[PDB]
């Protein structure tokens, strides 16, 4: 069903119970949990937090706890598939789903007893009507009409479940709830802002929707922080302040140096073509056109002279028109705690996203999840300040791979889609072994490529990438990303293609994750799969 | 655990099981209903609920009302600190949200 | 003792909050409270004001002695006098820690109150190690501490008394 | 000079961060500089509704708040008309907003919220009635420019200029209407009593529904339904002030329990928006003579108890819900004060005064006073009280 109001249908039912919270592993879901936690620790509601990572682990977790509890909450997992069968629950168990994935599965919408949805229906939803998809000679004369009905169903399904995308972030639904109860604070607002910024960082929403949501959140930010109109001189300096900024698109430039953050943002590392000596001088000219000494630009930003940084964020936006980069200022937020603590809402994201996906593994799958959930509260600024040295090490080991597959031309034009692959012998290729830290590498590879190639066909073909997962099982991981452009709707379509291709070839595949476009494939079924896929997409 | 009951000489176990029993005798004598277990409560109470996070496996922890709870590794609950004190002070659980 | 129990004894001081929920009189084993009328002041013990603030159910108020002007006179009176001068409340350190950490936005000029409190503390601790050195230096047998709060006592007591016992012993080992 | 209209519980418009209204329901603040204009709504009881933040695009300058809706109004410009905006947050349907434009060259000067209705006094000397859902009700003309407007239940409380005063005095009149199914004009523009050389500072109703108002000299007056609808002073906030520059800013009035909720202000007549001011609770004190004596003290307590329980009779006459226990406790409280005043007059050998006090007593209290008069050998007083008891029984 659809929950009409969150107060009297979701909260005030679980208010007196013992709930169990399943949590996916992505910054959006972490920030969507850390608000629900703070909304339970305020009303003394015994919960329990189980970090899951796939469908196998979610099933294993549901195996053990399914008799003690009889309430459940799933966060960013289990809204794009059917639920009453993969778990096979009892009758008196209730499920709440607060996922972003789209589109919501059909039966999960006409099942108004066990699977309630906390999804605001004013998103981009168009769910088919009820009976369009759900149930002597006259016998055959009418059962032929029912056969026609089934034939229409087989089509309208293919119409509705063909493109996957994402709606409003969870950490905004939860914040709407936490504002209804009148129990919202700044700490619950920063997590909303981060859980929103993360989607736009990982490029899962459109710029239009992102600016619409920023427009929403700014009213809240001003409602909280404007109440200090002229008393900003008699407010404690050690008390968080959130502010709206129109600030640059360079990644991590306030902790890195101004030079190492131009060479690594995968938006100026594409235009400037900072992988070919012929265009590296473009960066030099861009710096010289501003009067930035080549010795100050190489030093850390906090130590740069005070006479340069006056109007940096304007003399950079200007001198980027003269080079063909007009989208250089974005709209974000920033937080101050105390004397030296100043974060942009896209530094917290790159630090959290890299504490959870650190390459060197030190235990089970849920050992990093805990360390990343830890670094969102202000009492742990020693993990954040540490997860900013991984996020650096990663970003300097991505432009040294997109520099490989573009000074070697490993982007094959296999027909209707591009194609690439990786080699173990290349350094820093075991870092991207995880099936979650591979989507970002591919989505930056596409952005550099489309800007690099001279063709007109390749500039509008989706990419498909594979990199080896397990040497012992001899398997690789495969993704699929939409055709890139400036105003791409972001509605991927590979979750169906790979499914039908593995169905045709009848090979061994695993759709383990929650998103469908990531698969593990036998190293030998690569070509058997790929050829049938080429023919299928056509 | 028998990393300890292996280092005591075999007559110190009798001293132990005497001391422990006399202590449990005294404790139950304080009040009317089964006295007051003075073993717990080592630090002033700060809040009413606590948030723990398991660190080793443990068969099936109990809630007084018969509503058990499984304890897998790295899975955090929100329980009354009236029950978690016994286990935090040993090494099983952990108090995270300080 | 240890700081975490001085902090327990300090959560009995009375403060004034402004609730935003309806509740009728409560009969506590340590008195009575209420009634709680939304938008009207009421005086409660600290351990309840803090616990209600964390659950987003009230709005604290600064105690009267917690003013950025009277404090800027206490801070001078303390440095003038040459003895322990009387203080606003017997537990001012714990109040100005718990309050300013949990309700720093309901207190105007928190980061000046905080620095004045710390200035007073850093002096009342300097007078102690002078009053605890003349004691030994001259081998006294008594010392009248005037207005010491329990916290200053407890930060350097379990060392001072333990180093005076070893001195009484050394000073009375020749009688028999 | 005639004082300008105002919303009770508001701070002046020239402030960057001002109070639009502060009453017993909640607070409405308006932060307005040159960059942005925002309106924030807060409820004392969080269970009533969540905090509401609005982008004041139309520059609303008048506001009122109730348990039903939020009422906002703005004057006209050279391009836009004067608008009345209602945020019907308590509505059970999916339409929780409506706005209406006044005719050309008509500007809203004052608003107020009642139970299920809203009223707006305009520059055309018109009073426009609206249902809380947006239906236009009756319209009638005002006898003069409006000063302030308040509502409670079915009652409409209008204060306007009935004339022109001299030497600092205002000339104010009150029109009190009951807008139920049987329309009644309780006060046909009666003169509003004010302290000399004072202006109107605050009007409204007590939580129990009795009209009250405060002048600029700190005098709080309340309608005395038990005294022919006259106005009785129930407090003087200047008695709690220490200097000329100190003032009290009234927020609400409560009759049971008795409390005057106001904001103490040092240096001005209105409190600054930040930091959040603390609500003080002042006691009511009727201006009786020789209040330091036992007689004057008890006489003040008696008549304060009488006037602060007239609302129970009003709730009964209009079918509203009232607690019969509150009515019984009021009578017991008054009969005890009469009995103590009679014993005091008896000690002072003022036996005629005892009979006067017994006239205010119940039949049971008079019978008890007769036996108290037989005691202590007050034989003639006992006879006068007995004859009074006979007269009381004959009045039935």
């Amino acid at each position: 069903m659809f929950v009409s109001d969150f107060r009297k249908e979701f909260y005030e039912v679980v208010q007196s119970q013992r709930v169990l919270l399943f949590v996916a592993s992505d910054v959006d879901a972490l920030c969507a949990c850390k608000i629900l936690q703070a909304l339970f620790q305020c009303d003394h509601v015994q919960y329990t937090l189980v970090p899951v990572s796939g469908w196998q682990e979610l099933e294993t977790a549901f195996l053990e706890h399914k008799e003690q509890f009889h309430y459940f909450i799933l966060i960013n997992c289990g809204a794009n598939v059917d639920l009453l069968d993969i778990l096979q629950p009892d009758e008196d168990t209730i499920f709440f789903v607060c996922d972003t994935h789209r589109p919501v599965n059909v039966v999960n919408v006409y099942n108004d007893t066990q699977i309630k949805l906390l999804i605001k229906q004013d998103d981009d939803l168009e769910v088919p009507a009820y009976e369009d998809i759900f149930r002597i000679v006259e016998q055959t004369m009418r059962r032929r009409q029912r056969r026609e009905w089934e034939a229409r169903r087989r089509d309208i399904l293919f119409d509705y479940e063909q493109y996957e995308y994402h709606g409003t972030s969870s950490a905004m639904v939860m914040f709407e709830l936490a504002w209804m109860l009148s129990k919202d604070l700044n700490d619950m607002l920063w997590w909303a802002i981060v859980g929103l910024t993360d989607q736009w960082v990982q490029d899962k929403i459109t710029q239009m929707k992102y600016v619409t949501d920023v427009g929403v959140l700014q009213r809240h930010v001003s409602r909280h922080n404007h109440r200090n109109e002229d008393e900003e001189n008699t407010l404690s300096v050690d008390c968080t302040r959130i502010s709206f900024e129109y600030d640059l698109r360079l990644v991590l430039y306030q902790h890195w140096s101004l030079h190492d953050s131009l060479c690594n943002t995968s938006y100026t590392a594409a235009r400037f073509k900072l992988w070919s000596v012929h265009g590296q001088k473009r960066l030099q000219e861009f710096l010289a056109d501003m009067g930035l000494p080549l010795k100050q630009v190489k030093q850390k930003f906090q130590a740069m002279d005070i006479s340069l940084k006056e109007n940096l964020r304007e003399m950079i936006e200007q001198s980027a028109n003269k080079f063909g980069m007009k989208d250089m200022r974005v709209q974000t937020f920033s937080i101050h705690f105390g004397f030296k603590h100043k974060f942009l809402a896209s530094d917290v994201v790159f630090a959290t996203m890299s504490l959870m996906e650190s390459p060197e593994k030190d235990g089970s799958g849920t050992d990093h999840f805990i360390q990343a959930l830890d670094s969102l509260s202000r009492s742990n600024l020693d993990k954040l300040y540490h997860g900013l040295e991984l996020a650096k090490k990663q970003l300097r080991a991505t432009q040294q791979t997109i520099a490989s597959c573009l000074c070697t031309n490993l982007v094959i034009s296999q027909g209707p889609f591009l194609y690439c692959s990786l080699m173990e012998g290349t350094p820093d290729v075991m870092l991207f072994s995880r099936p979650a830290s591979l989507s970002l590498l591919s989505k930056h590879l596409l952005k550099s490529f489309v800007c690099s190639t001279k063709n007109r066909r390749c500039k509008l073909l989706p990419l498909v990438m594979a990199a080896p997962l397990s040497m012992e099982h001899g398997t690789v991981t495969v993704v699929g990303i939409p055709p890139e452009t400036d105003s791409s709707d972001r509605k991927n379509f590979f979750g169906r293609a790979f499914e039908k291709a593995a169905e045709s070839t009848s090979s061994r595949m695993l759709h383990n994750h929650f998103d469908l476009s990531v698969i593990e494939l036998k190293a030998e079924d690569r070509s058997k799969f790929l050829d049938a896929l080429i023919s299928l997409l056509s | 655990p028998n990393a300890l009951r292996f280092h005591m000489a075999a007559e110190e176990m009798e001293w132990f099981n005497n001391y422990k029993r006399s202590l449990a005798t005294y404790m139950r004598s304080l009040g009317g209903d089964e006295g007051l277990d003075i073993t717990q409560d080592m630090k002033p109470p700060k809040s009413l609920y606590i948030e723990v996070r398991c660190l080793k496996d443990y068969g099936e922890f109990e809630v007084d009302d018969g509503t058990s709870v499984l304890l897998k590794k790295n899975s955090q609950h929100f329980l009354p600190r009236w029950k978690c004190e016994q286990l935090i002070r040993q090494g099983v659980l952990e108090h995270i949200l300080s | 003792m240890d700081a975490a129990e001085v902090e327990f004894l300090a959560e009995k001081e009375l403060v004034t909050i402004i609730p935003n929920f309806s509740l009728d009189k409560i009969y506590l084993i340590g008195g009575d409270l209420g009634p709680f009328n939304p938008g009207l002041p009421v005086e409660v013990p600290l351990w309840l004001a803090i616990n209600l603030k964390q659950r987003q159910k009230c709005r604290l108020l600064p105690p009267e002695w917690m003013d950025v002007e009277k404090l800027e006179k206490m801070r001078d009176h303390e440095r003038k006098e040459e003895t322990f001068t009387p203080m606003p409340s017997p537990y001012y350190m714990e109040l100005t820690k718990l309050l300013l950490n949990h309700a720093s936005d309901n207190i105007p000029k928190a980061d000046e109150i905080r620095t004045l409190v710390k200035d007073m503390w850093d002096t009342r601790i300097a007078k102690l190690r002078v009053s605890a050195d003349s004691f030994v230096r001259q081998q006294e047998a008594h010392a009248k501490l005037d207005n010491l709060t329990l916290m200053e006592i407890n930060t350097s007591g379990t060392f001072l008394t333990q180093a005076l016992n070893h001195m009484y012993k050394l000073r009375t080992n020749l009688q028999p | 000079p005639r004082q300008k209209p105002f919303q009770s519980g508001s701070t002046p418009l020239h402030l960057t961060h001002r109070f639009m209204v502060w009453n017993s329901i909640g607070i409405i603040r308006c932060y307005n500089d040159e960059q942005d204009n925002a309106i924030d709504v807060e409820f004392h009881d969080t269970s009533i509704h969540h905090a509401t933040h609005l982008s004041n695009t139309l520059n609303y300058t008048i506001a009122d708040l109730s348990h039903e809706a939020i009422l906002l109004a703005c004057e006209s410009t050279d391009e836009l008309a004067s608008k009345l905006h209602c945020l019907h947050f308590s509505s059970w349907d999916s339409s929780k907003e409506w706005i209406i434009d006044l005719p050309q060259n008509e500007d809203i000067e004052a608003i107020c919220l009642g139970q299920g209705w809203a009223a707006a006094a305009t520059s055309a000397l018109l009073l426009r009635l609206f249902t809380i859902g947006g239906v236009q009700k009756e319209v009638f003309s005002l006898a003069g420019p409006v000063v302030s407007m308040a509502g409670h239940g079915e009652q409409l409380f209008i204060v306007y200029h009935r004339g022109t005063g001299f030497d600092g005095d205002q000339c104010l009149g009150v029109q009190l209407l009951e807008l139920g199914k049987k329309k009644k004009q309780i006060l046909h523009g009666d003169p509003l009593p004010l302290t000399r050389k004072s202006y109107l500072a605050w009007i409204g109703f007590s939580a129990e529904g009795t009209p009250c108002y405060v002048d600029s000299e700190g005098i709080v007056r309340m309608l005395n339904r038990g005294l022919g609808n006259t106005w009785t002073p129930i407090c003087n906030t200047r008695e709690h002030c220490k200097g000329k520059s100190d003032h009290y800013w009234v927020v609400g009035i409560h009759e049971n329990p008795q409390q005057l909720r106001c904001i103490p202000c040092k240096g001005s007549r209105f409190p600054p928006t930040l930091p959040r001011p603390a609500v003080a609770i002042l006691s009511f004190k009727l201006p009786y003579c020789q209040i330091a004596t036992e007689k004057g003290q008890m006489e003040e307590q008696f008549w304060r108890s009488v006037i602060f329980h007239n609302h129970l009779d009003y709730l009964a006459k209009n079918g509203y819900e009232y607690e019969e226990s509150t009515k019984n406790q009021a009578t017991k409280e008054q009969q005890e004060l009469l009995m103590k005043m009679l014993a005091l007059s008896c000690k002072l050998e003022r036996e005629f005064r005892c009979v006067e006090l017994a006239d205010l007593m119940t039949q049971n209290a008079v019978n008890l006073a007769i036996k108290y008069a037989s005691r202590s050998r007050k034989l003639i007083l006992a006879q006068k009280l007995s004859e009074l008891a006979v007269e009381k029984a004959a009045e039935l």
